[PDB]
Order: C-alpha cells, then structure tokens, then sequence
C-alpha cells in the first residue's frame, strides 16, 4: 500500500474517459493529478511496447522508481541522460519499456532519425503549462506526427493559472499539442464533491492577533511599495496588464511576469528602472523576512542594509533608505532602550547626553505565534493523557515553510523562551518537524506523511498545495479523523497571500468551462546546438530545407561552404558592443571563414533610434551604439550586415540566399574548433575550482595546472606562506601578487 | 574634408551635417569620405519609384575604393520586402548596408564616418581590470548564479578571503537576500577536491 496505490472512485471515472479518446486533463492544485500518471505508467509499462514521458524533473523519478519497485513489476522504467555515449549507445529504445528523457537529448536523436519512429506507441506529456511558449517541445511533437496511424498523445497537467493568462488562448495550446477533446475536472465538480464529503477532515481555525507594534512596520512597508510601483508605472508605458495592482505584488509568482515582460530588450531601459526593479525585489523579500524570523536577526538585517552606502554608495538606492524613518524607530524599539539621565534637576531631557553612562537595555519581544502555539500542544497532551491508554499514544508532525524556521522552532521548545534572547543577543552584541517547501523534491513531505501516521497535525502558514494533499490522505475511511489546526494572523500578509490566490483559482477554472461550452534536389543548414532554444529552427524546417544538429564555436549558422551567420537581436547588439565580445568574435570569424555576415533583427512597431537626439543636437556624438557600430565596420572591410524585420522573414531570406551554391557539409565543421582549453578529465571535480582558480591574480594555465596538481583544495592557498608558493612556482612577482590578493581587507 | 558630389543639390541630408565642412567635386560616388570610403544615399520611397536605379549605379562604381558604404533610409511602413531585395542585390556586389531610421540620424553617421581613424579602443573587455574590488567581483561571479550585488554584500561582511575560506556552512548562511541554495553552492565550490 504505497503512494496513490488503489485509486478512489472519483478518480476511477477520469481514467475511463482518457482511455478511449485522447485529450488534455485539467486537474486542480495537486488534487492528485500526479497520481493519475502512476496508473497509466503501470498499464503500458509491459516490456514489448514503448512511450516517452516528456517533461519530468530528476528527483521525482526517484520516488516513482522506488514506489513502483515495491510492487515488484519487472522491466522497471530506465532513465536516459546526455552522458550516455550518444548514438548507438542509446540502444535502450529497442529494448523498450517506458523511457524518461530530457527535452534536448531527444531532438537530436529524432532529426538524425536514429530512434525507431515506426515502433513508438505514444507520448505522455507533463507540466503542459511549459509548452505554452513555442519552445523545444513543439518541435518534438510536430516532428512526431509522422506516425499518423498508431500514435496516441495525452496531456496530464496542472497549475490552472497559466492557461487563464490573457493573450494565451487554450485553443492555441490545444492545436499545438495535437489533441481534439478537452477534459475539465475541477474541485467544485458534481461527482468530486459528493465523495469528498462522505469523509472530511475537521479544521480548528484559530485566530492569533498580532502585536500593536507590528502594524507600524507593515503599513509603512506597504506604503513604500505602493509609492515605488507608481514610479515604475510612469516611466514605462509598455507593461500594463497583470502586474499593475498591489494585490499581485504580494504573491510569490510575481517575478515571472517581470522576467517575461522585460527580458526582450532589457538593455534599452536606461538607469532609473534598472535600480527600481532591484528595490522592488528587496522590498518584497523584506515583508516575508520579518514574520518568519526572530526580532534579533531582523534588527541585524535592517541594520545591514544601512552599511551598503558608506562603501558602495547607491547600492540599495538613495530614495527609500533616507525617507520614512518610522521603520527605524519601530525597529529600534525591539532590542535597545532609549537614553536616561537625571539629578533632581528640571529641564533635563535629551537625545544623547550623559547618569547616562550605561547602555540602556530594551527587553526583547516574542511574536505571539509562539505563545498561542503552546496552548494547543498542552491541550493535546491531555487529549492524549485523559485518554490514557484508551485514546492511544498518537503522533504529531508540526510543519513549517522553510528550513531556518524549523531550526528556531526546534530550539524555542528545547531550551526556553528567554534562552533565545540571551543566546542571540550574546552573539551579535513525538515532535517530528519537517519543512513544507523548497527547490528540494516536492515528492518528500508526502513520503513523510505515509511515514508517520499523524493522529493530530499542526500547520504553520502554508500554501494550497499542502492543505488539499491532506484530504486525499483521508483515503482510509475507518482511520481516526486527523485533526488539522490552522493558524491565522488576524488581518495580515499570509492570510491575504492565502485568500487571494484561493480566489484566483476559483475565477480561473470557471472561465474554462465557458470556453469548453463554445466549440460546438534538397538543401541543408548546419545548426548550432545552443540555438535550438528559439523559434527560428521551427520556421526553417517548414519550408523544406533539412537540419542536422551538432555543437559549434564560431557563429550560429553555416548557410554554404563560404558563409557564416552570427544572429544577434537589437538588445544583444547593445550588450555585446559595450561588453566587448563581438570584437573578439569577428576577428576569429574573418580569420576562419571567407565572407562573414551578421543578422540584425529590429522591430517595426517600436524602432529604437540608437542615438540620443539631444546629444546629437549638442555633443560630438561619441560613446553611443552608432559610433561603436561604425568603428566596428571601419576595421573590417569584408563584414556584411543583413537587417531583417521579423523571424518569419529570416526563413525566407535564408532560402533566397543559397540559390545556386553547394551544400555545406558536417564533415570537419566540428574539426575546425579553435586552439585552447587543455584537457578536462585532469580533475575528478574539474568543473568547480578551476573556474575560480583561473580568475585569480598571478596565475597562468601552466603554473595553475602544476600547482592544482600539487595541493589539494582551495583553502590552504590562504594558509601556506608566500615562500612556499614562490618555491613551487619558481616566480616571485605574480606570487607576491597572489599573496597580496589572498591576504587583504577592505578599506 | 568630405567631398559631396554635385548630384546632391536638393537633398535633405546636407542641412543636417554640422561637424566638418564639405566640398563639391566631380567624383563618381556621391559622398567621398577621406580615402577608400565612399557613401551612397537612398530613400526607399525613391527605390519604389525607379526600381532600376540602384542596380545600374552599382556597376559604374567598380572596385575602386577599399570600403564601400551603402546607407539606406526607410520611411515606408511596409519594409519587409525591399530590405530582403536589397540585401541580395548588395551581397554579390560587395558593399555594406547601413539602415538609418530618421533624417537627423544621417548627420551622426555622416560625421562619425569622417572623424574616425583611431586605435582599437574597444578591444579589451578587461579595460577596467586593474583594481582590487574589480578583481574580487570578477573572480567570485564564476559560480552558477551569483550576481554582483551578492558579491558586494559578501564583501562588506568579512572582506578577507582568509576569513571567508574558514567560515562554516551555517556561518555563511547569514546571507542578506541571497538564499540558502546559493550559499550551499558557494560552500561546496570554495572547498571541493579537484582530482580523485
């Protein structure tokens, strides 16, 4: 009895629909969507048939692998990675079964046609929300649909919010995923509610009122954030949807909308917004820092923000850290007392005037979650104790957001409340606890849940994904009702963060149902691996010119025996013209190949003028993009520039350009390489210290290889003397340079 | 000393140059810029009028100068065809296509091509690599995802590589806004054995 094991009746239907007609199933916030996949995998997992699972991640494999192993099925799923001896070595496909894979390692096999495409029986995608942007997967599928007869696709998926986003109609995702039907399945559905009521877990919502001096921090932080967002909105009229109001800047998925909206053409923003976005990120992580951590650390963190002015100037801004000083005074009250002096004397009240010799001491305060926790854990022992043997021993697995909290909480009980204030203040001058979330394996807490059957469970503020997981854990009907105890700060950020997002889902699923109810001689081009992440190879392949994939070192495409194209957009041009790497690139391209070009893609809606107009009206026109472009074209007489308006035009311009020329060959294209880099198997952990050790002052490749081959790790370089280093290297000046670098302070 | 050939009398670009004086002289390309640098000026609305005017003019120039320049100025709202024609009609005749978005920008191009014969003052990407704080922020950023600002806030807590190399994993876990993942990454990096 492990994991999903026997599926509960509400599931039993869903599997029935997806076994006859293909489609994509939209489940709801971990209501168990994962589980469904287990059932499909076991059924098709027999040895003589195959299927590929498209978009997994490494660790999940582990749980799935081990769980299914327990049942004892043979030919358990095998995993394929890049480091598998490339072609020929991948003979596992022949042997068959289910096979896990990464998005890339596939594309190469299919294009070279090494894999058997005759025999492949179907495709099971996962995390379908990722296929929304036209990236590598689309290619994997449209390439797949030459097995027109047998091949069956399926789209188990989740995270319903993404599809709800404007300008990304599901139908477009639908048409790309090559399936006809649609199977919505939400958590107000008529047959998923009648089953989940027969057995329901009981909540004991407990309201914990916060201190009167916490609101004085929170209503100031929200005011500074509200004053920052308008200034971001004014000097950038482009971003205007789904990143505007205050609601959406409190939740966790906010940075993805900014990283989608401001990544095209980052380098034409200027200097004002580029600091303001960093300000908004640090002001968002401040609001989470205070609630989940102790007061002593927070007084440090706000004081550590003050120290990045007197050495680096405007590091975290000069705009917000010298206004609204109520944050400091609220902050200052927690840990240190105010000044005190007297001698039976009137008019004696000062800011910092000596009677006032001793440092005044202010008692440390404790955020009332720790106080209202200890009522529950002393009730529940009596709910044990009174039950004596009759109730049973019981177990509790109290849970928390992040690892550091778990550390503190652990201590708050183990030592005592006054212990922390004494222990922390010093330095600066039954009961299992596991953290709720991480970039760590999501499939873990669930393992612990089956691990230690919890009679009573106690939950620090958590996101949906956990709460629902617990109802599904109510699959055993007779087992005594697990009693959860929510905790809520009265009128706060976590309750806001919870409630909004819960409402966000509710609108989200609803719009879907209204859209379901409305339906009724050939050439070649050598292609560089790294470039597959962009829509241009998917537009080349449609016109008929065939593509073969391998790594490169000089240029993006090779259209013909004498041409070499290095594609760069309008922002990467501004970047690589001031960074200084295109000049170290064309010097190699014109050396190696005959006639080098470069392809510049502007945009016909918003033309960046590439010149400051007032400086053009005043100055001598130096230090801009245009002057550094002209200085680049002045040296090379043989460079060619091709301007193109859109990525649909590049696929036309390529087919017109190789009209009568021969066909560039793969042979020795990899051979040209370049002359550097030595040999990489020298260090068992080569890919780590080297990258550092080379950037250190005083080194070369030869001395580095020898010295690294002599001493063990990069700790003893600061420990050993300069005489030892100058004896093992035979040089004095660079050795003294290394010893001066490794042993210095900041001043 | 730019030479402007007399076929540019009624032209809207000569009023928008400001830096260096110009001359009138019977040369075959219109704008002669010093030596081995000739320009040719063309608006795409004129290209849609007489379509046989560029292709005739390319032949009479020949292979005289060592750097030829064809600058074109776009003012037509549908440029997705003429540019694709002009690139293929320029590649076989060895010129260089420079696009200008507005008639004021032609003044900056016409002056900038003239007043430049200088040294490679753009080569060294390490043009400012001679100071200590630049060396530590160029050395520390070699790990996977740590930007410059985390290197600043790592500098202003210890300052010493001898102090940083001896701290514990929890001692380096007091990161202002970096995260535990990057701290564990750097704690593995800064001491892991190379060979086996």
């Amino acid at each position: 009895r492990i994991a999903m094991a026997p599926l509960l009746e509400y599931e039993r239907q869903l599997v029935l629909e997806l076994l006859d007609t293909d489609g994509l199933v939209v489940c709801a916030r971990g209501l168990g969507a994962d589980r469904l996949l287990y059932h499909f995998l076991q059924l098709h997992c027999h040895p003589a048939c195959l299927v590929l699972v498209l978009n997994t991640q490494p660790a999940e494999e582990e749980y799935f692998i081990n769980q299914l192993k327990i049942e004892g099925v043979e030919h358990l799923p095998r995993r394929v990675t890049n480091e598998i001896t490339s072609n020929s070595r991948y003979e596992v496909y022949t042997q068959g079964g289910v096979i896990f894979a990464t998005s890339r390692i596939l594309v190469v096999d299919f294009l070279t046609d090494r894999i058997p495409s005759d025999l492949i029986t179907g495709i099971l995608v996962y995390r379908a929300h990722r296929i929304i942007e036209s990236c590598q997967e689309a290619f994997i599928l449209r390439l797949f649909r030459q097995k027109n007869k047998r091949g069956f696709i399926k789209a188990f998926t989740d995270n319903a919010v993404a599809f709800d986003t404007g300008f990304c109609h599901v139908e477009r995702v639908m048409r790309n995923l090559f399936v006809r039907k649609l199977y919505l399945w939400p958590r107000f559905h008529v047959a998923v509610n009648s089953f989940l009521e027969q057995h329901k877990p009981e909540v004991v919502e407990i309201h914990v009122s916060m201190t009167p001096t916490m609101l004085a921090i929170q209503t100031a932080i929200l005011d500074i954030l509200n004053a920052c967002l308008k200034e971001l909105k004014c000097h950038n009229p482009s971003l205007e949807v789904e990143d505007l109001s205050l609601e959406n800047a409190i939740g966790k998925p906010f940075d993805k909308t900014i990283r989608h909206y401001l990544d095209p053409l980052w380098h034409q923003l200027g200097a004002k917004t580029k600091s303001l976005v960093q300000d908004l990120k640090i002001l968002r992580t401040l609001l989470q820092y205070l609630s989940q951590y102790d007061c002593v650390t927070f007084l440090n963190l706000l004081e550590s923000l003050r120290a990045t002015e007197k050495a680096f100037g405007q590091n975290s801004g000069w705009l917000f850290l010298d206004s609204s000083t109520s944050m400091f005074i609220n902050a200052r009250a927690r840990v240190y007392h105010l000044p005190d002096a007297k001698m039976s004397k009137k008019e004696k009240i000062s800011e910092k005037m000596e009677g006032e010799e001793t440092k005044k001491e202010l008692v440390l305060e404790s955020n009332p979650k720790w106080e209202a926790l200890t009522e529950v854990l002393k009730e529940i022992e009596a709910e044990n104790k009174e039950s004596e043997a009759l109730g049973g021993p019981g177990q509790v697995l109290i849970c928390a957001s992040d690892d550091r909290t778990c550390s503190q909480l652990r201590d708050y009980i183990t030592l005592g409340a006054e212990a922390f204030l004494l222990r922390l203040y010093r330095k600066t001058f039954l009961t299992i606890i596991h953290p709720l979330l991480g970039c760590s394996d999501p499939y873990a807490l669930t393992r612990v849940l089956h691990e230690v059957e919890p009679r009573y469970v106690v939950l620090y503020d958590a996101e949906l994904t956990f709460v629902r997981q617990l109802e599904i854990y109510r699959a055993s009907r007779p087992g005594k009702p697990l009693r959860v105890y929510f905790l809520i700060y009265g009128g706060s950020t976590e309750e806001q963060r919870y409630l909004t997002a819960l409402r966000k889902e509710k609108e989200a699923f609803e719009k879907l149902i209204r859209e379901k109810a409305s339906m009724v001689t050939q050439q070649s081009i050598v292609v560089d691996m790294r470039e597959f992440r962009s829509e241009l190879p998917s537009l080349i392949h449609r016109r008929g010119i065939d593509i073969e994939p391998v790594t490169l070192e000089v240029g993006d495409y090779i259209l013909t025996p004498e041409m070499c194209v290095e594609r760069k957009s309008i922002s990467d041009l501004i970047g690589s013209l001031n960074n200084g790497r295109l000049y170290s690139q064309c010097i190699s391209m014109s050396r190696y190949y005959k006639r080098p070009v470069l392809l510049i893609e502007f945009d016909p809606s918003k033309p960046f003028s590439l010149t400051s107009r007032g400086a053009l009206f005043q100055e001598i026109s130096s230090n801009d993009i245009s002057s550094k472009l002209t200085l680049l074209t002045l040296h090379f007489p043989r460079l060619r520039i091709l301007w193109c308006p859109s990525p649909h035009a590049t696929a036309e311009l390529f087919e017109e350009l190789k009209q009568s020329k021969p066909q560039p060959d793969a042979a020795t294209a990899l051979a040209i390489t370049a002359d550097s880099e030595t040999l990489p198997e020298s260090e068992k952990y080569n890919p780590g210290p080297q990258d550092f050790l080379l950037k250190m002052p005083g080194v070369n490749a030869k001395n580095c290889r020898s010295l690294m081959h002599h001493v063990k790790n990069i700790a003893e370089l600061a420990a050993l003397s300069q005489d030892e280093l100058t004896s093992i290297l035979g040089n004095a000046a660079n050795a003294k340079q290394l010893y001066d670098f490794i042993h210095t302070s900041f001043a | 000393s730019i030479i402007v050939s007399p076929r540019q009398r009624g032209n809207p670009v000569l009023k928008f140059v400001r830096n260096v004086p110009w001359e009138f002289g019977d040369v075959i390309p219109d704008y002669v810029l010093g030596q081995s640098t000739c320009a040719l000026f063309l608006s795409l609305r004129y290209h849609n009028l007489h379509p046989d005017y560029i292709h005739g003019r390319l032949q009479s120039l020949g292979k005289n100068f060592a750097l030829r320049v064809l600058l074109v100025q776009v003012d037509v709202k549908d440029p997705q065809q003429a540019l694709k024609e002009l690139a293929k009609m320029c590649i076989l005749a060895d010129c260089t296509l420079i696009l200008a978005w507005s008639p004021e920008e032609a003044g900056r191009y016409l002056e900038t091509y003239k007043a430049y014969e200088q040294k490679p003052a753009d080569l060294l990407m390490e043009k400012l690599e001679q100071d200590f704080v630049s060396r530590v922020t160029e050395c520390l950023t070699t790990v996977k995802s740590v930007n410059k600002t985390d290197s600043q806030t790592l500098l202003t807590t210890f300052g010493s590589l001898e102090q940083l190399i001896a701290a514990s994993r929890e001692d380096l876990a007091l990161c202002p806004g970096l995260g535990p993942q990057k701290a564990r990454r750097l704690f593995d990096v800064l001491h892991e054995p190379f060979l086996k």
